[PDB]
């Protein structure tokens, strides 16, 4: 079954399973193989795999990792994906000295927003965007990967799993326990990633849910009824929260120009209803001169 | 959050056509009949109530069962095995906290073993080519609900009840698409409760009119009128609960005046 693939090396461990780099011996194609340990007398095919496969087969887009095949065994389940060269996290670390040039930041953001707009349009929430799940190739592309936490949503949404999104990239409506969250949770995440590409550091690196909230409040201001109607009735909202003043965005990501700060602020709006959609973001003036620089790997 | 509501509705309209079961498959099934399918479907309603499963889960299970039986011949003593695996897959796809495999073995009062349930899971996945994110009557209703003015909880619950009834009888509901059944159920519910009709705004959204909904609607009206007498009664029982405003005991209209 896996006779045509030669494993080259282990790549990492994401939401579920294990990812290896492999090469197809007949075609030459390098692939990433996600290997799923299955069994009988346990729970069978894991839900994460069922959702990932069914949704990825639907999602064909240049900024979404491509699922090429599913080799489904009685023992193991293998997902064969196109191979990407590295993750954004590793890229930022390597650009430690240089920094990522604005044209590259802009192209990567524009591309991710196309990827995301495509998911949302197809009723899919990603729910785990972070630099380890954003993969880059040697042609200037960046793609969404690790759809193991994804799910299909309904219109209007009902309550879905609360335990979602890595903490540093987690939206305030999730931290405050809202019974409904939607697409705006993925935008909040990409907004933090936009900030991080520029400053080369996490915007909100909290180590607990309350630390995370307080770091967001110190940056964006403690939200009240005026900024966000309903916040004070939210389940984990506390009237004892300190009341920090909002900071000017020029101070939040100093190298960013006015259009950039204007986009960032819209992607980090507290009220998930007013937070900009990926689709609408593509038409933001920040992208007026966007190109696709090929990165210095 | 409407920025994608029409993209999504469009895409589901495309996918219901790709995920549609074959309309005449029961005539190609040697050993099972529409009536054995009803019993299975009625038992799944009970299993969903026992485990407090989402309605969406049940609608997806049924879709899985009808698509599998469209290509796979199954003996009567195995049909519940197919149904158990389908409910397992649906719960995994849709539920925050799905029942464990052992709960599914138990619900069949040990007619089958875990190993058979898990092997059937694998075969359903293979036959459906892992294509589990199917549109359902429920997903369409929930969007149509947004067009009410004002929202009426009874109209919503009654529309859900009617759509659920449609899952039970393959003759005639397999010939109709989810979006169309949802149209008929919403109109029938809205009419029963409020006197009002399929709104103009849903004509603009769906392209469906009362004339195009007619055939499904006459079928659904009869089903609604005969529900207290049908051999399967679990949906009628479920919709007596306060969670669904007791809608199953509203009186159906005697005529629709179309
Ligand atoms: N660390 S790194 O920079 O050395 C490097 C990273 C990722 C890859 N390549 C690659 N990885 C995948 O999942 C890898 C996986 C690891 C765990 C976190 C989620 C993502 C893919 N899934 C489809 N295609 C994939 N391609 C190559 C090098």
């Amino acid at each position: 079954s896996m006779e045509n693939f030669q494993k080259v090396e282990k790549i990492g461990e994401g939401t579920y399973g294990v990812v290896y780099k492999a090469r197809n011996k007949l075609t030459g194609e390098v692939v990433a193989l996600k290997k799923i340990r299955l069994d009988t007398e346990t729970e069978g095919v894991p839900s994460t795999a069922i959702r990932e496969i069914s949704l990825l087969k639907e999602l064909n887009h240049p900024n979404i990792v491509k699922l090429l095949d599913v080799i489904h065994t009685e023992n193991k389940l293998y997902l064969v994906f196109e191979f990407l060269h590295q993750d954004l996290k590793k890229f930022m670390d390597a650009s430690a000295l240089t920094g990522i040039p604005l044209p590259l930041i802009k192209s990567y953001l524009f591309q991710l927003l196309q990827g995301l707009a495509f998911c949302h349009s197809h009723r899919v929430l990603h729910r785990d965007l972070k630099p380890q799940n954003l993969l880059i190739n040697t042609e200037g592309a960046i793609k969404l990967a690790d759809f193991g936490l994804a799910r299909a949503f309904g219109v209007p949404v009902r309550t879905y799993t609360h335990e979602v999104v890595t903490l540093w990239y987690r939206a305030p409506e999730i931290l405050l326990g809202c019974k409904y969250y939607s697409t705006a949770v993925d935008i909040w995440s990409l907004g933090c990633i936009f900030a991080e590409m520029v400053t080369r550091r996490a915007l909100f690196p909290g180590d607990s849910e309350i630390d995370q909230l307080f770091r967001i409040f110190r940056t964006l201001g403690t939200p009240d009824e005026v900024v966000w109607p309903g916040v004070t009735s939210m389940p984990d909202y506390k009237p004892s929260f300190p009341k920090w003043a909002r900071q000017d965005f020029s101070k939040v990501v100093p190298p960013l120009d006015e259009d950039g700060r204007s986009l960032l602020s819209q992607m980090l709006h507290y009220d998930p209803n007013k937070r900009i959609s990926a689709k609408a973001a593509l038409a933001h003036p920040f992208f007026q001169d966007v190109t696709k620089p090929v990165p210095h790997l | 959050v409407p920025d994608y509501h029409e993209d999504i509705h469009t895409y589901l309209r495309e996918m219901e056509v790709k995920c549609k079961p074959k309309v005449g498959y029961m005539k190609k099934q040697p050993d099972i009949t529409n009536s054995m399918r009803a019993i299975l479907v009625d038992w799944l309603v009970e299993v969903g109530e026992e485990y407090k499963l989402q309605n969406e889960t049940l609608h997806l299970a049924v879709n899985y069962i009808d698509r599998f039986l469209s290509s796979m011949s199954v003996l009567r003593g195995k049909l519940q095995l197919v149904g158990t695996a389908a409910m397992l897959l649906a719960s995994k796809f849709e539920e925050i906290y799905p029942p464990e495999v052992a709960e599914f073995v138990y619900i069949t009062d040990d007619t089958y073993t875990k190993k058979q349930v898990l092997r059937m899971e694998h075969l359903v996945l293979k036959v459906l080519t892992f294509d589990l994110a199917a549109p359902t009557v429920n997903q369409f209703l929930t969007q149509y609900f947004l067009h009410q003015q004002p929202a009426n909880c009874k109209v919503e619950s009654l529309a859900m009840f009617l759509g659920e009834l449609s899952l039970i009888d393959a003759d005639p509901y397999l010939k109709y698409l989810p979006s169309v059944i949802a149209g008929a159920a919403f109109h029938l519910a809205l009419y029963t409760v409020t006197g009002q009709s399929w709104p103009e705004s849903l004509i603009r959204k769906t392209g469906y009119t009362l004339e195009s909904l007619k055939p499904c609607l006459m079928d659904l009206h009869q089903t609604y009128l005969k529900a207290p007498q049908h051999a399967q009664q679990s949906i009628r029982e479920k919709y007596k609960n306060s969670k669904y405003h007791g809608v199953s005991l509203l009186n159906p209209p005697e005529t629709l005046n179309l």
